[PDB]
């Protein structure tokens, strides 16, 4: 019902410059397996990470070794960032997605089968698998109860 | 609607005794559960916390337990303390929007002190120039008394204050009645207060 | 590379300066959940259906932001390190669906390597500006940390019409013009 | 050590007027600023968090406009507008956001005021300790008065030899109605200050009751009595054997 959202930490504290943080969530058989990632990236480079496998943050590059250690040694905020997995991977996955992104079936359409508009990507010559941006794929379905 | 429910009160408790003020909660988040106290004259300030479902969170000898099948904080503490009269709010807070606290409404608590040597008296204070008022001081009662409003004109009557003289590890309940007439005399001020027997007329 | 059946982003958090470039999204699978218009303070859902079936506090997004933007800048004091140069984007028009003379359609102009993201994705009809019934994405986040943007324009395919995707970018010397036709084939 | 301080403490509201109050912080290592309100019943609720100097957002909630400014890194602001009923404005600040431990700043305290005539200073007396009470246990209870004043917005304190003292000290928690039947009561407010019988009967010892009241300042009056602006009445005793 309500997508949960993971929050960044904060570093203690004419040239253009690019930030960027994801949060990952990395699901398999459902979320039998959870794998959490964090990722705080400068001027294109990965610099702080998360990951759930190691359970601390990392430097990814040596700029990011004074933030990792800071956001290690508090220990609200590293506990707070390792229960991400399950407030807001394990959440969004069991709770909204269950409504949203894991019940959308879109039917596929069929010198040429143009196999067009169908959801999600499971499905001579037929070119890769193309991402419409929209939801859908163009490129025997999950949306069909029979294969013409 | 995430939302937190608490024990509407007041709360009146003699000290030594336990409490329980339940607070349950409604969310489909994960939340992170905590009980706030609010002592009289100040803010909200934060008791304890519990991040992690079926854990217990503690302080100041109070304690909760988040319990997620019941969906409960139920804040406990064995044995209250005369300081721990204040409000205790129950919270959540939920990983949307500002990570912003809700508040349950609050329970009122009041922790009425053992009076180990009761010595019920009413005095008569010296009449104050600049002030035509008459003013007695029913002090150094039970916990067990209670102070009834007055049903007679003109006089003023406020409830029991307890009063902590630290360096000689003693308290005292006290009550004020006051007034403008001639008939105003000590020995009636608290006549519709139901005071112990023994209660002294100097 | 991380093996799983699926994976969301809870979210993404991009932030440029100067020029105070924000965006915030939601992703699943790679599609774009919603993006919070910073501005309006508002969660746009990009399949409105979603957006009927579940929500999303956009004050979240918001919040996420300003933690980027204080981090940015920190980081900016910290480091020696020069700026990332610009990239050149490439640009792939295709159409949504089969095209049928005479039953509308959507062409997709489908722009990659973008660094910086700031761009101009823009469409032509026979060299004639259009600008009725284009649609374009936020910023996708690619591995490499360069984005990809798509542009979508609605259109009857007939046999005569020439659309380009026209793409500005601080990476290119010139504009690049990517085209497509009816008859022509991807 | 205090994290926030927030100004004004208290103030009253006339009908169509605004107030702009401001927060403090005092320790830039907690910038996460935020404003909560709580109303008449006790209830708190979350208005604002606003990170970034410029950041400003308008809300409305039952009772009052609101406009939040953060317009520095140590400085948050609130414009209460359209006040229909009265609450308190607390600042919290804490070091990330949404931090475990929210700081609450002393508080704003605002009342709607719908006649400035029916504002009253208190007046203050001070009655010296019972002799029968020194005689029966050897210590002396002094009580001090506050009576006639409205609103309710006074802090009642008690100074001994030029300190202010705490221990020994009890003031009402509420205070009391005059008139309980008007819904404008003016009120009395009774505070006790106990100490030794022996420190009661040196002279060398000065026992001061002060009761700061908050009212009009210099709004627009007209009646003969004196103006009730914001101001402080006190009542004094040195010692007796
Ligand atoms: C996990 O996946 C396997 C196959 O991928 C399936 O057989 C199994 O039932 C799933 N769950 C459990 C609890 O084993």
């Amino acid at each position: 019902q309500v997508y949960s959202l993971i929050r960044p930490n904060e570093n203690p504290a004419e040239r253009h410059f690019v930030y960027q943080f994801m949060g990952e969530c990395y699901f398999t058989n459902g979320t039998q397996r959870i794998r959490y990632v964090t990722r705080y990236i400068y001027n294109r480079e990965e610099y702080v990470r998360y990951d759930s496998d190691v359970g601390e943050h990392r430097a990814v590059t040596e700029l990011g070794r004074p933030d990792a250690e800071y956001w290690n040694s508090q220990p609200e905020i590293l506990e707070r960032t390792r229960a991400e997995l399950d407030t807001v991977c394990r959440h969004n996955y069991e709770g909204p997605e269950t409504h949203t992104s894991l019940r959308r079936l879109e039917q596929p359409n069929v010198t040429v089968c143009s196999v067009t508009d169908f959801y999600p990507a499971k499905i001579v010559s037929s070119t890769q698998l193309i991402r419409n941006g929209d939801w859908t794929f163009q490129v025997e379905h999950p949306s069909l109860k029979s294969p013409t | 609607g995430d939302s937190v429910t608490q024990t509407e009160g007041p709360v009146t408790l003699s000290e030594g005794t336990s409490l329980t003020v339940n607070c349950s909660y409604e969310t489909k988040q994960y939340p992170t559960l905590f009980w706030y106290v609010q002592y009289p004259g100040e803010g909200p300030q934060l008791l304890f916390k519990v991040p992690k479902a079926n854990e217990k969170g503690s302080s100041r000898g109070f304690e909760a337990t988040y319990n997620k099948e019941a969906t409960s904080f139920h804040l406990q503490k064995a044995s209250v303390q005369e300081s721990d009269s204040a409000v205790y709010y129950c919270a959540l807070r939920i990983s949307s929007g500002s990570w912003q606290l809700i508040f349950g409404s609050g329970t009122q608590l009041t922790v009425m002190p053992h009076i180990q040597n009761p010595d019920p008296a009413v005095y008569q204070l010296r009449d104050s120039k600049s002030s035509d008022k008459s003013v007695c001081l029913f002090t150094d009662f039970d916990s067990q008394t209670n102070v009834s409003q007055s049903k007679d004109s003109d006089v003023y009557i406020t409830d029991k204050c307890v009063l902590d003289m630290r360096s000689m590890d003693f308290k005292s309940n006290s009550a004020v009645a006051w007034s403008n007439k001639s008939d105003f005399a000590c020995a009636n001020a608290f006549n519709n207060s139901i005071i112990p027997e023994d209660t002294f007329f100097p | 590379d991380i093996e799983a059946d699926h994976v969301g982003t809870y979210g993404i958090s991009v932030y440029q300066s100067p020029g105070d470039i924000g965006q915030y999204t939601f992703e699943f699978d790679g599609d774009e959940l919603f993006y919070v218009d910073l501005d309006k303070k508002e969660t746009v859902w990009m399949l409105p259906e979603f957006g009927q079936l579940a929500s999303f506090d956009p004050q979240g997004g918001l919040q996420n932001i300003a933690v980027v933007k204080h981090n940015l800048g920190v980081l900016t004091k910290r480091s020696n390190s020069t700026p990332a140069t610009n990239e050149a984007p490439q640009a792939t028009v295709f159409p949504k669906s089969p095209v049928l003379l005479g039953q509308p359609n959507t062409l997709i102009c489908f722009v990659d390597n973008i660094f910086p993201p700031v761009i101009n994705i823009t469409w032509l009809r026979n060299s004639k500006s259009v600008a009725d019934g284009v649609y374009e994405t936020s910023f996708f986040v690619n591995r490499d940390y360069s984005f990809h943007k798509l542009s979508y324009l609605t259109f009857i395919p007939s046999d005569d019409d020439i659309y380009d995707c026209k793409v500005e970018h601080w990476g290119l010397e010139e504009p690049v013009l990517k085209h497509w036709t009816s008859g022509l084939e991807v | 050590v205090t994290l926030l301080e927030q100004n004004p403490r208290w103030r009253l509201v006339p009908r169509g007027q605004a107030v702009n109050l401001r927060c403090i912080l005092k320790n830039s290592q907690y910038p996460w600023m935020s404003w909560y309100q709580q109303d008449l019943q006790k209830q708190l609720q979350w208005l604002f968090t606003l990170r970034s100097p410029g950041d400003k957002e308008v809300k409305s909630l039952p009772g009052a406009d609101y406009l939040a400014t953060r317009v520095t890194d140590t400085e948050l602001r609130l414009q209460v507008a359209n006040m229909s009923q009265g609450r308190t404005l607390y600042c919290t600040c804490s070091a990330e956001l949404g931090g475990d431990t929210q700081y609450f700043g002393p508080g704003t305290r605002l009342l709607v005021l719908e006649d400035l005539n029916k504002v009253f200073p208190p007046e203050v007396a001070v009655f010296e300790p019972s002799e029968a009470e020194i005689s029966h246990t050897q210590k002396a209870t002094l009580v001090c008065l506050a009576t006639g004043f409205y609103p309710d917005h006074v802090e009642l304190s008690w100074w001994v030899n030029g300190k202010e003292v705490h221990s020994g000290v009890c003031t009402d928690p509420q205070p009391l109605k005059e008139q309980p039947a008007l819904n404008d009561s003016r009120y009395a407010l009774s505070s006790r200050l106990r100490v030794s019988a022996t420190f009661w009967q040196n002279p060398r010892n000065h026992f001061r009751c002060q009761v700061q009241f908050y009212g009009l300042s210099e709004d627009e009056w007209t009646q003969d009595r004196a103006k009730p602006v914001t101001q402080i009445v006190s009542a004094e005793a040195w010692g007796r054997a």
